[PDB]
């Protein structure tokens, strides 16, 4: 193209001499101009650009004639060639290229299911006003190019986001990004797919690749399927011990469920324990600055100080609390026979051995070095906590590993109640699970739920119904993961049905849950909790004689967080509110998976936080449980022996009243931190939180029912007869 | 804008005279009527003045920059008996609101035409 | 759209001071858009959704005469339909509770739903 | 397309022309420019292309006037034209042709499943 425009414009420069310089043969070569070659070459690039300064120009006819030409050449000429210009321009890659490494500036490399919605909440989960100083750059790969909005949301945190185009599978990308000298790798699913089998092992063939270009990068991962993660353990370079994790939905989720059925409000209490939240202060006496002294506290780990070994945990917990202000829930036991293993308020039988890991809920990270510079020589006298310094001075009843009930298998035919046989027999202090399954609907794990309500640690009496309502094609392909627990019922039904939920006695249920499946058929993200809020408002609506339902608990799967105003019957005080400040968040009514999101984040500047919260939520699932599951795929029962019977003594999450316990005396007036210290040192009880009457400051009486959460409240908290406390109570025989 | 255009007509008629100039307001006879179309403007102007919910934004409108570049200069030129051509150009601006009298009038209907005509 | 306007806005009609705007996530194709453009000087059409509160408060309302909600017609499940026409007059109250809602609904069993909200 | 741009062009030329060499009627065609036809279409083809040398212009007011009017008028035809040059040009077949076969240069053909893999 060059070689052409240069010889066109020569060979017109010089043909312009010529005629200029010639003469026109008519005049008798009277009117030539003196012009030379490099003026006619100057002439003829000011006139195709379309300058015409006019200082030189052809004063001949025929060189006016020949200029006309040229001029209607070269415009035709341009026209012609603007094309092959065009593909020499190109399209240019907009996210092609490579990662810049900073010195003294850390990244992470975010790949997986990259999206709007999962971007957007992991952003917000991780870019957070309130989060500390961090210098981590977050770079995002993915093989599908943008659309315009997620666009904009990288334009948005430009300064902090990055965007390359590539795949996890090809070397080459991973070369790109720097995965080399990245922090760490996190991987993120698409919770709405048809097979979550497939993503599951999508993912996995990531975490391989990514472990083999690298094996000393730690990874977290998002698991769909509970039996899936089992794979992971086939990788030899996947190593839990150095920080890499798997966060299974499903089991966390339903964990979080079913731990709010056995104690309403310990889902929002867990969520606001491990999210960062911005500080609003509000001096209006309302329940929400109640709730706010409450949403401050955040959870942390710290190794004990040498003063503490020798001494039992309540002993320990009682100084930490008195004397710290620090409310310590759980201990790290190491023991070479068993490895480690995390022990939620262990009793006063076992003592603290050296260098042990202990986890703390306290407001800020800088009160928590306190069990690690504490001396009774020299801090013992020193009352203000501020003013301490660092100076030192036949039948088969539960499974194999005997953690859980477990029961013969049965058929599903023995299970199956009809309308009429459901309202014949009477259900009292059952749990209700509506379920909107269907026969091609994904499946979502029904035994996580099942297995955290079925643990070793209650007793047989003690266990809770639970009754299925929902399509029966749906639940034919899951019951083969629940036919080894007791008692467990199944009503073919729909859950919009007012017949089916009066024929379980849904006004005398201790807790009513409704989850959905048919999540990915909706193409609209905000649509997706149709079903689930027609059932909330519909069971709140309903009328029982011997009265109404509205005090009926129940608890919604919600998947928008915008959606969760939706269950509260009083009109939206604010639509801007955020999701933390609604009242059925802080009542532990509603349950946002969004949550979950934020726990990545909070896995990923503390690893222990996740294990603490499987170890609690989940029932107490051990690792030998998971291999064992993995080799069978079933949960194997076995004969009871004294060991599998000492292992059945653990802590369970409950709830107390004061109305008539031995704690009566006490909830009329009295501080939280008397009620704290007795129970721990009588009973070996840890309270953590007041489940309150939202309508309990004002002075009017009213006929609400509903209740708020307030976790750790300070020793001074005054108490009143109408509240709850939550604890963790131990096994008694 | 009908006394818009007609001071715009003036303008264009007083460009052929020199830029400064003293001429009688008695003698003269299009400076009257110059003046006459200004007083209606400055009424004008103190009539949406009034009726301002915000002084910054109405004062920050282009049609204030033109009745402000527009009628002190000929209270200045009354009472200093010296005529200047000045800024009288910025009239013009009053087109803009043309294609909106053309709604008026019924005249147009179809919107590509109308945002054709602005 | 076109049966709604031609039904709404009609040459027969009364002297009536009310303005249409149209809320929809999905941008019109160009045959609509020339419908829109046929009416500019009493519809109007704004791209946002029901569920947001944002886009509510955009069109105004807070002071709107009335909210009406086309069903449609020719879907595979009316239920569906059903459901999130019930959804979009759930967020509609939430934002604004005072607010006259006319709603079209498919199937006769599902209007019930609409007793459920206290609003 | 090409008759219609020859036939304008040549009818604005003729046109300048006639008002360049008749001189102004109200100046007793005493501004009158000796100017032939042939240059007044070397000044229409130097105007249409936006160079303007300025060697040869319209000296009258008339001509002055037609010129801008033409100016105008052109760049509103062009922009309406705009469409049909570029439905001359055309979308380019980018693989459409014939393979040509070189002596001493073998070659094979491979069809069927053509993809990026494969
Ligand atoms: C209603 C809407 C609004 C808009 C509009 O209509 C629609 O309004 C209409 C109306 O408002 C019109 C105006 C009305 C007033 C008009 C005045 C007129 O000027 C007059 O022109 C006369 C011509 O004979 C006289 O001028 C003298 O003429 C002598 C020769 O005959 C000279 O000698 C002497 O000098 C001149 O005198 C002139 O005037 C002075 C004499 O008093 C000085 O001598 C001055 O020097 C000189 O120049 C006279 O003296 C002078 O006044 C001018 O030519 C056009 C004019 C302005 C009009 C232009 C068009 C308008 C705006 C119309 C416009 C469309
Ligand atoms: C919106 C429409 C179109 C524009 C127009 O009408 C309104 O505006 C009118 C107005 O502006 C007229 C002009 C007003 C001023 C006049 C002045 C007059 O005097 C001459 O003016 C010259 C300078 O222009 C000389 O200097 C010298 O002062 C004198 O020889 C000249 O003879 C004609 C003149 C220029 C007029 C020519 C015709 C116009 C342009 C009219 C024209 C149709
Ligand atoms: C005086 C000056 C001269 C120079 C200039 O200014 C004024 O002239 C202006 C004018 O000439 C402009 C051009 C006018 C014509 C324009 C045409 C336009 O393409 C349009 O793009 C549409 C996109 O929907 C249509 O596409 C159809 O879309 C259908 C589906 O909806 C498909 O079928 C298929 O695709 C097409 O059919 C169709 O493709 C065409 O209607 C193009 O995108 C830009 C364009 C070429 C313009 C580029 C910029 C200009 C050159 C301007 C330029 C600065
Ligand atoms: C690089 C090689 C290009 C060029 C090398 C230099 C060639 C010209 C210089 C020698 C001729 C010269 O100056 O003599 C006389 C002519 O003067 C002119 O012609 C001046 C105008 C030059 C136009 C730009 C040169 C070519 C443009 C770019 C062409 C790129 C292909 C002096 O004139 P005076 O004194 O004014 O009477
Ligand atoms: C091919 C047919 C086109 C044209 C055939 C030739 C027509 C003109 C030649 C005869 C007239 C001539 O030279 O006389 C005088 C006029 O001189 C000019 O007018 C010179 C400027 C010519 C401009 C280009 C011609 C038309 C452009 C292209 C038009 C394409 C349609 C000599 O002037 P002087 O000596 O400088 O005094
Ligand atoms: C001073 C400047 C003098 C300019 C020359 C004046 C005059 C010569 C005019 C003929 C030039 C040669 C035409 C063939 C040609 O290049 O085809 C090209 C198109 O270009 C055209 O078709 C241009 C048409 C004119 C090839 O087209 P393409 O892009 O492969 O599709
Ligand atoms: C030098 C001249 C610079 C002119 C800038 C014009 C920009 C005006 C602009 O954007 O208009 C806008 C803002 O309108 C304003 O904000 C008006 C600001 C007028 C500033 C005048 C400065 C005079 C000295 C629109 O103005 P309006 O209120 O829609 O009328
Ligand atoms: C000078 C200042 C600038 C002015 C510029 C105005 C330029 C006039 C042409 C503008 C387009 C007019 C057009 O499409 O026709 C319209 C009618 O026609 C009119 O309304 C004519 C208005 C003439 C003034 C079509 O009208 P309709 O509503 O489709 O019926
Ligand atoms: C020296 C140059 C003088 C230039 C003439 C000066 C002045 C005459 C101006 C009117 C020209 C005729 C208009 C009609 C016309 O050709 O329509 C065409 C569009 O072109 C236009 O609509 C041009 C509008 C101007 C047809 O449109 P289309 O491309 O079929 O769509
Ligand atoms: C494709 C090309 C080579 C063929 C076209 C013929 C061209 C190049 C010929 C035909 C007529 C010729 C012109 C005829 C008359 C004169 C006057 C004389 O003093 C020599 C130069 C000059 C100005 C000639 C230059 C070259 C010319 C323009
Ligand atoms: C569509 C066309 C034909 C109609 C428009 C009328 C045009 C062509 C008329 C109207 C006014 C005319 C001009 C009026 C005055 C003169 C001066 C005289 O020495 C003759 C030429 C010249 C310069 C005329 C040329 C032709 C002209 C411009
Ligand atoms: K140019
Ligand atoms: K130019
Ligand atoms: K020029
Ligand atoms: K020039
Ligand atoms: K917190």
């Amino acid at each position: 193209l060059l070689s052409i425009f240069i010889s066109t414009w020569l060979t017109a420069a010089g043909f312009i001499h010529l005629v200029e310089n010639s003469g026109d043969p008519w005049e008798n070569f009277q009117n030539n101009q003196a012009l030379t070659y490099w003026e006619c070459v100057y002439l003829l690039m000011v006139t195709m650009s379309t300058v015409g300064y006019g200082d030189v120009y052809a004063k001949t006819t025929l060189g006016r004639l020949f200029m006309v030409f040229f001029i209607l050449g070269g415009l035709a000429m341009f026209a012609s060639y603007v094309p092959e210009i065009i593909e020499l321009i190109g399209n240019r890659k907009k996210y092609g290229g490579s990662y810049s490494a900073v010195s003294g500036r850390k990244h992470i490399v975010v790949c997986g299911h990259i999206t709007l919605e999962s971007v957007s909440n992991f952003l917000k989960a991780f870019l957070h006003k309130a989060r500390d100083d961090v210098n981590v750059e977050i770079v995002f790969l993915h093989n599908i190019s943008p659309n315009l909005e997620l666009e904009a949301l990288f334009k948005r945190h430009f300064t902090q986001v990055e965007f390359y185009q590539g795949s996890v599978l090809n070397p080459h990308d991973l070369a790109r990004v720097k995965i080399e000298s990245a922090d760490a790798c996190l991987i993120l699913a698409n919770k709405y797919c048809a097979d979550p089998d497939a993503e599951d092992a999508s993912n996995i063939m990531r975490v391989i690749s990514i472990k083999n270009y690298h094996p000393k990068i730690r990874i977290i991962t998002q698991m769909l399927q509970y039996h899936n993660k089992a794979h992971l353990l086939n990788i030899p370079s996947w190593n839990w011990k150095e920080g890499d994790d798997a966060i299974c939905l499903a089991e966390l989720k339903l964990g979080f469920i079913a731990q709010s059925c056995l104690a309403q409000g310990l889902s929002t209490m867990l969520a606001n324990l491990f999210s960062m939240r911005s500080f609003i202060k509000i001096e209006e006496d309302t329940w929400q600055k109640y709730y706010l002294e409450g949403v401050s506290n955040e959870m942390y780990t710290e190794y004990l100080s040498s003063a503490f070994v020798g001494l039992s945990f309540p002993t320990v917990c009682e100084l930490c609390f008195v004397k710290l202000k620090l409310l310590m829930i759980a201990i790290e036991y190491k023991s070479a026979n068993r490895e480690s293993r995390i022990l939620i308020n262990p009793g006063n039988h076992l003592k603290i051995q050296e260098g042990t890991l202990g986890f703390f809920i306290a407001s800020d990270a800088k009160e928590v070095k306190r069990a690690f510079f504490y001396c009774k020589a020299c801090h013992d006298d020193i009352t203000d906590p501020k003013r301490i310094k660092k100076c030192g001075c036949n039948v088969k009843k539960y499974d194999s590993t005997g953690m859980f009930h477990w029961c013969a298998p049965k058929e599903i035919e023995k299970v199956i109640l009809t309308r009429s046989e459901a309202a014949m027999t009477v259900l009292s202090g059952h749990v209700v699970v509506c379920i909107f399954g269907d026969v091609s609907s994904a499946l979502i794990g029904l035994r996580n739920l099942v297995m955290p309500l079925r643990a070793s640690n209650f007793h047989y009496h003690e266990l809770k119904h639970i009754v299925f309502v929902g399509s029966i094609e749906y639940l034919k392909r899951e019951w083969e993961t629940l036919h080894n627990f007791p008692k467990v019922s199944i009503l073919p039904g729909t859950p919009l049905s007012r017949a089916d939920l009066r024929a379980v006695n849904i006004n005398l249920c201790d807790m009513c849950v409704i989850l959905s499946a048919n999540q990915n058929n909706i193409d609209d993200t905000s649509l997706q909790d149709k079903e689930c809020i027609l059932a909330s408002l519909n069971i709140k609506s309903m009328q029982f004689d011997d009265t109404t339902g509205v005090n009926i608990p129940i608890i919604t799967e919600l998947v928008n967080d915008t959606n969760v105003q939706f269950l509260d019957q009083a009109a939206a005080a604010d639509p801007d509110t955020e999701l933390y400040l609604t009242q059925p968040f802080a009542c532990g009514t509603a349950f946002a998976v969004s949550v979950l999101d934020s726990l990545m984040s909070a896995t990923y500047f503390n690893d222990n936080i996740l294990t603490l919260i499987r170890t609690l939520v989940t029932g107490g699932a051990t690792p030998e449980l998971e291999a064992l599951i993995a080799e069978e795929n079933a949960l194997r029962g076995g004969y009871s022996t004294p060991q599998t019977l000492a292992n059945r003594d653990r802590c369970r999450v409950a709830q107390l009243a004061l109305l008539d316990g031995p704690f009566a005396d006490l909830g009329d007036g009295g501080c939280y931190g008397d009620l704290f210290c007795k129970a721990l040192k009588t009973y070996n009880m840890l309270c953590f939180g007041i489940y309150r009457l939202r309508d309990a400051h004002l002075s009017t009486p009213s006929q609400c029912t509903k209740r708020y959460v307030i976790t750790n409240p300070p020793y001074e908290f005054e108490l009143v007869p109408t509240d709850l406390i939550f604890c963790l109570m131990q096994f008694d025989s | 804008f009908a006394l818009s255009i007609g001071a715009l007509v003036i303008y264009f008629i007083d460009s052929s005279n020199p830029i400064e100039s003293c001429q009688n307001f008695y003698k003269d006879f299009t400076l009257q009527i110059d003046m006459a179309f200004n007083v209606f403007f400055l009424l004008y102007f103190g009539l949406r003045f009034i009726a301002a919910n915000d002084k910054l934004w109405f004062w920050l409108e282009v049609n204030s920059v033109v009745d402000f570049f527009t009628v002190p200069p000929v209270f200045v030129s009354v009472y200093l008996n010296r005529s200047w051509l000045g800024l009288r150009f910025l009239r013009a601006l009053r087109l803009i609101q043309f294609s909106e009298i053309l709604q008026f009038l019924n005249i147009l209907k179809t919107s590509n035409s109308i945002k054709l005509v602005n």
